């Protein structure tokens, strides 16, 4: 039974494709531990936000109206600032979820030659079924 | 209809006279003004302020703060004034983004969750009409601000009391866990002694007989429409209104060579006109400018006379 | 986000033939040590979002600060969720015996 | 400092020259009285409107329509309007609230299956800017409406080939709606004066309205005031000088904000607006400081 | 064979209980026509709506501001008679709502009963978490 | 739903198909799956999933007919990934069977 002791070996290098998927943590953990420090930064950006905005909240529409659009335009300037930061950041980090995803599929026909070359015609027609159906259906039950 | 303002002061049912209406108006001048008039009605009456700019100060010149305060030359008037009013009003601007009717007291108790401020918010108004109905004077006059709204304020609260109201049931099975579980008070004590005013306060603003707003707009366009967008939201509030007031307009005939007043309150007329038309229903005012740069209590005297007979020079 | 669960429940799938094969007399046992894993995924990362607020309040007017607020929820949910796991270890065993039906 | 248009005056590649600014403002005023400046600078001029009530043709007398005519009196002066202005921008206003974002497409894509819902309103916009292109005059100037905006729209179709742009009419009329928005974005040939009178809520209104325009990427430089009081050293009569003290202290407010533009004092002129010199003495204006 | 047969039975049993939890907006679509009717009678208001707005559209705000304001007017108005017939219909939609849960779960009872009448404890637990647990996690999976 | 819906009759059809049949069974199976397509018959109170394509497809031509031929290929490509793949995980199971067993 040292064929079937092989073949499931295989299947267990085939639910090592989508421990490959899983992996997303272990890498974009290096990328949140990069971001935090502008995250943070972020946040205190939105602070000096709130704080001029209670300044704002201080001063007088009717007389002391210079001082309220330079206010002003200060204000919608850090605004549309923080918010342009905030969208860049995330899309950085949907490049990097991308790039990696592919990267992971790179792994998975990297596992895809490796089981070739381990049972190294007709039973390679087969196999190949007997492999992909496994793997893509518990990439399936990963995400509904 | 009427071109005089002394509807308002025939009817001693009322209570709260706000004023509104944005741009560059003295309605601080002309609210101040209605209140001396309502003091010649011989109540105890006292008003209240919300501009930043205390414009009731050198209408009056004499300082004041968050408690009620007598004026000199006068016994029955009284100031006041809050500015931590519209700052608690920011506290709920999620809710005005929104305007719902459930997510609402779903938004403030999730708030309440994160930092408590629900309740802080409640209280803060709270103590104002507290003290107010305390003294327990006969009407209350506003100056709202000229960039939003505070009656509409009272609308929040009422629908988050179907959060406690509905909560208060559950307080009989919130009774059972605790007592086989093993400050509580905060919340109990002040909302069941703010809500009940809280609530009696509202009912009291959507009667039309003892609350009223009067808009003041002044002779051009720009400000027409915009007190136009002013009733128009304040009847969506469902609040009761009569009287509008203009100011800055004389249009005299004494003189030829004031050919740039001429054109000008021809222009200004015509607007007025544009007005009245559409206003029939509304008792509108006719307030000149005061030839001369307004201040003191003289001024505040002669929109005294202004308000009670119609003007004509 | 059913990763874990569904993921254990098919391992359950699985290890309904070893179980009934009785492989030793830790048959309902290794069920639990398979939910212990369930920690050992959260060692890695199980970030994740709590939902909405409504009977919060009704906690508020108990009281009980953040910590329970938090507590109550997890457990609920964790406690339902294994539910669905030991039943569904039992739905594994019916199937198991549906092979002996058919036997 | 700047204290007038010579920047518009004084410059040839400027093409487009745009007004606008709710209110009671004469507006049509200033803006043909411009168009007359510019037409004294030897040029080729086109005026626009877009305001219902065709207010150039009260200055000027005559009944127009969407076809390019001459103006009497007058050599080079070009005059149009349409109201279609509001219809190529009207479902297009509830579009700019809901084209914010990456899917600035789906609007347009959702419903084009059955009849392409936000495309034909920008195709009776391209065929009103051919006709403007047309006989090419060297300034077109605008008169726009008391709300909305015919600029940032044209920068509404440069977006929607971008998913077709990863491989019936478009391809002919979407090139010049491209030339036309890059001549908008830039700040040589094209530009804005606001224009507002000396009251608060107009002043506040023009202030966003810069905001508004700083932030779509347009440029300005000048802002028309109008229905300016002065009285002469002469007997004033008081009510004159306290309008003027009114208008001094919103003026003066006016000034140390908006240092980085000129300003253009314009009083109301003492008389009824019904022909050609009350424009000619506005463009006089336009020059020099008013002197009473 | 029927004596396990039962057994399933009780599955075949729950699979008819949760479609037809899926199959409620059958009578949801009968209320559908319901608000067909009353949507024929809101399309024409729709109708008035866009007439009149045309209407403004004709018309002069900084010299004929009288008429735009009574319009204005009338259109907010009309507005507020299709929001609240609007409310109208997600109002009797939130009533079928309501009744047809209580159709289910009283369904539910009713095969309670049905099944306990049936076997007449450990057993009865387990048809319970069976029933609920499986055919509602595989409802969460189709519909989460 | 009908993914794991019809994975319980292939673990049904299981000891059927391991059993005693003539010239082929896997066929009788895959006739099920047409059933459970027919499912889809009454169960389409769903929405399209968001495409990006669909600017494309209308900027080819013939949008009216082409965009639901192309949706439910989609579904029938699904459908042969289904049906299939879980036939053949049932292949995979009765093969453990027969060796292990
Ligand atoms: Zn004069």
């Amino acid at each position: 039974a040292a064929d079937h002791w092989a073949w499931l070996l295989v299947l267990s290098f085939v639910f090592g494709c989508n421990v490959l998927r899983i992996l997303l943590p272990s890498f974009s953990s290096f990328m949140s531990r990069v971001l935090q420090k502008d995250a943070e930064q972020e946040s205190q950006m939105r602070a000096e936000i709130q704080d001029m905005k209670q300044e704002l909240s201080t001063v007088n529409m009717m007389d002391e109206f210079a001082r309220y659009a330079r206010l002003e335009r200060k204000i919608n300037k850090m605004t549309d600032k923080l918010k342009t930061h905030v969208k860049a950041r995330t899309a950085q980090l949907a490049k990097i979820k991308w790039v990696i995803s592919v990267a992971f599929y790179v792994l998975q026909a990297a596992l895809m030659i490796s089981l070739i070359w381990k049972y190294y015609v007709a039973g390679g027609v087969g196999i190949t079924c007997w492999i992909l159906v496994c793997n893509k259906v518990v990439a399936i039950v990963l995400h509904p | 209809l009427e071109p005089t303002l002394s509807n308002i002061i025939e009817q001693r049912s009322l209570k709260w006279i706000f004023v509104g209406g944005k741009g560059g108006v003295g309605k601080t001048t002309c609210s101040c003004s209605l209140a001396v008039q309502l003091s010649k009605g011989r109540e105890s009456v006292l008003i209240i302020s919300t501009d930043p700019a205390h414009n009731i100060s050198d209408a009056f010149d004499q300082k004041f703060s968050k408690v009620p305060t007598k004026v000199k030359g006068y016994d029955n008037l009284f100031a006041m004034e809050i500015d931590p009013s519209l700052g608690v009003a920011e506290l709920p601007d999620e809710f005005f983004e929104e305007d719902n009717m459930l997510s609402m007291g779903k938004k403030m108790m999730q708030e309440a969750m994160s930092a408590f401020p629900g309740i802080d918010e409640a209280m803060s108004y709270a103590e104002v009409m507290r003290l107010v109905k305390g003294m327990n004077f006969s009407v209350v006059v506003f100056d709202t601000a000229p960039t939003g709204h505070t009656l509409r304020l009272l609308n929040f609260p009422t629908i988050v009391e179907r959060g406690l109201g509905r909560l208060m049931q559950i307080k009989n099975q919130i009774s059972p866990f605790i007592s086989q579980m093993c400050n509580a008070d905060q919340l109990a004590s002040k909302l069941e002694e703010t809500l009940p005013v809280i609530r009696s306060v509202s009912e009291q603003f959507k009667d039309p007989e003892q609350t009223t707003f009067i808009c003041v707009c002044i002779a051009e366009f720009l400000s027409l429409y915009e007190t136009e967008r002013l009733i128009q939201e304040l009847a969506k509030c469902k609040i009761d209104t009569h009287n509008i007031i203009v100011n800055q307009l004389v249009f005299p005939d004494p003189e030829k060579p004031c050919k740039m007043c001429e054109a000008r309150h021809k222009i200004q007329a015509k607007y007025l006109d544009q007005m009245e038309d559409l206003y029939e229903d509304f008792h509108i005012v006719k307030l000149p400018l005061l030839p001369h740069e307004v201040r003191g209590a003289d001024k505040v005297n002669t929109f005294s006379a202004l308000l009670l007979e119609p003007y004509k020079p | 986000r059913i990763f874990r669960l569904v993921g254990c429940a098919l391992l359950a799938l699985g290890v309904r033939a070893f179980v009934c094969k009785y492989l030793s007399i830790f048959a309902p046992f290794l069920t639990l040590q398979l939910a212990y894993m369930g920690l050992y995924k959260y060692f890695p990362k199980s970030e994740k979002k709590i939902k909405t607020t409504v009977l919060t309040a009704a906690l508020l007017l108990s009281g009980i600060p953040a910590e329970v607020i938090n507590r109550s929820m997890d457990t609920y949910s964790k406690m339902g969720e294994v539910f669905t796991d030991l039943c569904v270890y039992f739905f594994t065993f019916i199937f198991c015996h549906e092979l002996l039906d058919y036997w």
